[PDB]
């Protein structure tokens, strides 16, 4: 619901050139935070966000350590994977897993989620319960006993339910004036002729965070079937986002045709016009 | 799942040593805690993954080594008296999660070989007070003189173990509690009915199993050589 | 053994005014495997002080990657990305249009 | 120390509850450990914890409050087989050194002696050597036994045999000397 | 932080 704390690892196998590739991303809400990434001598976990500047050595130690932990097992579990499916020992293979905790409107743990995935498909998933898995397949049913054997679901709910959350908060007041304070969209309709008859008109989100939003087009305020040409939400490389929607119009027409805009930061849902 | 050897073990102080440890399970994370008498297990050393450690709580005095995946071994450099402990051996999934022990290594280190003996044993026979007012009958076991503090005492019925009606102190007593190598007293009680006792056909032994010296160490003295052995010692029932 | 080719956006961070500073932006993301080759091109060569995000997925286990370059457009000046990953037999170029 | 336990002992009627807790002083520890040792062997782990509240598996509860940092063990209808060092541990996640472990409590179930006849006999060798020993037997579980205030003299510590198929319990010291001195009648004051 | 609890598949 409110807010999360989610992490994204890759490792990916490289047989005969060393140990696999390991990158691991933090991000609360759509904000990322901290990274891994074991290309390095002395890989350590560093900060990838202002108000992570001013943790202590503490945490960098710990992150570090940690990072590196998981890299290892990774790396065990790549091999593992390549034997259960009887793979050549030649080929490059990708061990993804998401994790994550969400808070309700109480600041509270609302719910938990972690998920694997061997070469961009699903392999095994911690069910909703947080209790028990389920397994894709044969080799995902080795490693679901596995894992009932070890405890691992009772591990990881200890870490969603509590740990996750508790840092979760820590971090939404380090980062309060980002996270919490959103950042609406700057908003404008640009007009490109097309020919004689007729012209696009861009409509521009511009700046805004988090990355949800939504650009509609509107035809004497009612919903039409023109050529509505609509880009996927990019990153600015700032920490905010843009979206254009685009529809073709007659020359002429222009006025008619009016752009929505929806966005988390906007006190109210926004109405844009081309300004000629 | 984890094999460690040796079970006891008697050093001269200086004299290195090697401690196994082997799992079966594969698991990345192997450790060696020591426990000094009535007290916690501390860390001394540890390992992440094959060809990784790093330093314990303790890590003073000793090496350690991680060539395959599978073992562990822990390395006195030179033994010191204060070394004198019982390690224990671990394998773990996770840095965090339940260590799974070894079996265990008593481990004394004394100063000189020719401190080292194996115990006297004697069985002493019932009370015929505890007989008349009881109808019971109490036997007691007395080991003497051993050092070091690494014997087993067990009770022998007709040349069957028991464990029914027996009890043997928890810890040895000093009989020099003066000395720095003192040798020890073990006591132990088997109580079986005055009818069982006055059988004269039962065996009653007594059998104290002792661990010190090793074929390959080295004896220059008039007395046989403190090598590991049983002592026992036997009585037959008595009608009076 | 998923393989889902690059999806591609080039724009800048702002909108484009000649002779004002900026930054050039390439946007990669809906691939699979992560290895990828990403450049920056003004006028057909490649620029040298490119820099990239971190690596991290969607809900679909595909990847994204932002590479991006201060830079200051001029009207003459022409600029685009070239993207190659398993999924293409040959570099994908594409121009950068300040309209989109 | 980090992990703090009482060291004890502790004594449980048997057939009693008995409880024991453990604190550790890193909020940043995770994972949590109830260990038993019988004397000179192995933990065996009897319970792990991780999620706040409480945990069942037979006769034993685990309790984990993390806000207040403490551990306990609860053991239902205790037992002989229950007496032990029980051993807590900690993840410490922020050090990282594998698990920490506190000092240990040493828990004794003490059994009710049904008729106890506090007294002392004398042992003759097996072996002609005419040395002796002394038992003090049939105590109730609450008499303690003194040291040996000679040096000359040597006292055990007390122990408990059961004589399982008549269904019998014994309390039991020995003490024995080498000076001729020695009267078994005084020998346990 | 990142989760301390890491499985083995």
């Amino acid at each position: 619901g409110s807010h999360s704390l989610k992490y994204f690892h890759t490792s990916v196998s490289r047989p005969g050139r060393g140990e696999p590739r390991f990158i691991s991303v933090g991000y609360v809400d759509d904000t990322q935070f901290v990274r891994f990434d074991n290309d390095a001598a002395s890989p350590r976990m560093v900060p990838r966000a202002p108000w992570m500047e001013q943790e202590g050595s503490e945490y960098w130690d710990r992150e570090t350590r940690s990072a590196r932990d998981t890299a290892q097992i990774f790396r065990v579990n790549l091999r593992t994977l390549r034997g259960y499916y009887n793979q050549s020992e030649a080929g490059s293979h990708t061990l993804q897993w998401m994790h994550g905790c969400e808070l309700g409107p109480d600041g509270r743990f609302l719910r938990g989620y972690e998920q694997f995935a061997y070469d961009g498909k699903d392999y095994l998933t911690l069910n909703e319960d947080l209790r028990s898995w389920t397994a894709v397949d044969t080799a995902a049913q080795i490693s679901e006993q596995k894992s009932n054997d070890a405890s691992e679901a009772e591990h990881q709910r200890a870490y969603l339910e509590d740990t996750c959350v508790e840092w979760l908060h820590k971090y939404l007041e380090k980062g309060k004036e980002t996270l919490l304070h959103l950042e609406p969209p700057k908003t404008h309709v640009t007009h490109h002729p097309i020919s004689d008859h007729e012209a696009t008109l861009r409509c521009w989100a511009l700046g805004f965070y988090p990355a949800e939003i939504t650009l509609t087009w509107q035809q004497d305020g009612e919903g039409h079937t023109q050529d509505t040409e609509l880009v996927e939400t990019r990153p600015a490389g700032d920490g905010t986002f843009q979206k254009w929607a685009a529809v073709v119009v007659p020359s002429g027409e222009e006025q008619r045709y009016t752009c929505h805009v929806q966005h988390e930061g906007l006190p109210e849902p926004v109405t844009l016009r081309w300004k000629p | 799942g984890v094999t460690q050897t040796p079970k006891f073990q008697v050093l001269k102080t200086g004299q290195s040593m090697t401690l196994q440890c082997a799992q079966d399970m594969n698991y990345e994370y192997m450790s060696w805690y020591r426990q000094d008498p009535g007290m916690g297990l501390r860390l001394i050393h540890y390992s992440v993954s094959a060809g990784l450690t790093d330093q314990g709580e303790v890590p003073n005095g000793y090496n350690v080594s991680r060539s395959t995946t599978e073992d562990f071994p822990l390395r006195l450099l030179s033994a010191a008296p204060s070394q004198t402990s019982v390690y224990f051996c671990a394998s773990h999934r996770n840095r965090l999660t339940e260590a799974f022990f070894g079996q265990g290594t008593r481990l004394t280190v004394v100063e000189d070989l020719k401190n080292v003996f194996p115990p006297e044993v004697a069985v002493f026979e019932p009370s015929e007070a505890e007989i008349s007012h009881t109808q019971k009958a109490t036997l007691v076991c007395l080991a003497t003189g051993f050092y070091p503090d690494h014997v087993e005492l067990s009770w022998w019925v007709n040349g069957k173990e028991v464990h029914s009606g027996v009890c043997t102190d928890p810890q040895p007593l000093k009989e020099q509690p003066a000395l720095n190598d003192s040798r020890y007293a073990l006591s132990s009680r088997l109580r079986v009915s005055a009818t069982f006792w006055q059988d004269p056909r039962n065996h009653f032994r007594c059998q104290v199993q002792f661990y010190g010296l090793s074929e390959n160490d080295e004896w220059t003295q008039d007395r046989a050589k403190p090598v590991t052995q049983i002592v026992s010692a036997e009585a037959w029932g008595r009608a009076d | 053994m998923i393989q889902r080719t690059p999806k591609i956006q080039v724009y800048s961070r702002h909108p484009a005014e000649n002779g004002k500073s900026n930054f050039l932006n390439c946007y990669v993301s809906g691939f699979h495997p992560s290895d990828i080759e990403v450049d920056l091109l003004k006028n057909g060569e490649r620029i040298e002080k490119v820099e990239h995000s971190d690596l991290s997925f969607s809900k679909d286990w595909s990847f994204y990657l932002l590479y991006y370059t201060e830079f200051t457009p001029t009207e003459k000046d022409e600029y685009a990305c070239r993207v190659n990953h398993v999924t293409l037999s040959q570099p994908k170029i594409v121009k950068w249009d300040r309209d989109m | 120390k980090e992990v703090e336990q009482n060291s004890g002992p502790l004594s449980v009627p048997e057939g009693a509850i008995a409880s024991l807790n453990c604190t550790y002083s890193d909020r940043g520890s995770v994972s949590f450990f109830w260990y038993r040792q019988y004397s000179g062997k192995s933990p065996e782990l009897i319970m792990s914890i991780y999620l706040n509240g409480l945990k069942e598996d037979g006769r034993f509860t685990a309790q984990l409050n993390k806000a207040s940092q403490y551990v306990s063990l609860l053991i239902r209808d205790s037992q002989p087989s229950d007496s032990a060092t029980y051993l807590c541990a900690v993840g410490n996640h922020n050090t990282g050194n594998m698990l920490t472990f506190g000092g240990g409590t040493r828990l004794m179930v003490k059994p009710h002696i049904q008729n106890p006849d506090p007294a002392v006999y004398q042992l003759r060798d097996s072996k002609s050597s005419d040395k002796s020993v002394c038992l003090f037997t049939d105590f109730d579980s609450q008499t303690n036994v003194s040291q040996s205030k000679d040096s000359d003299v040597y006292i055990t510590d007390k122990c408990v045999l059961d004589m399982r198929s008549m269904d019998f319990k014994s309390n039991s010291a020995v003490a024995w000397s080498n000076k001729s001195d020695f009267a078994c009648a005084n020998a346990f004051n | 932080i990142l989760n301390p609890f890491l499985p083995l598949l």
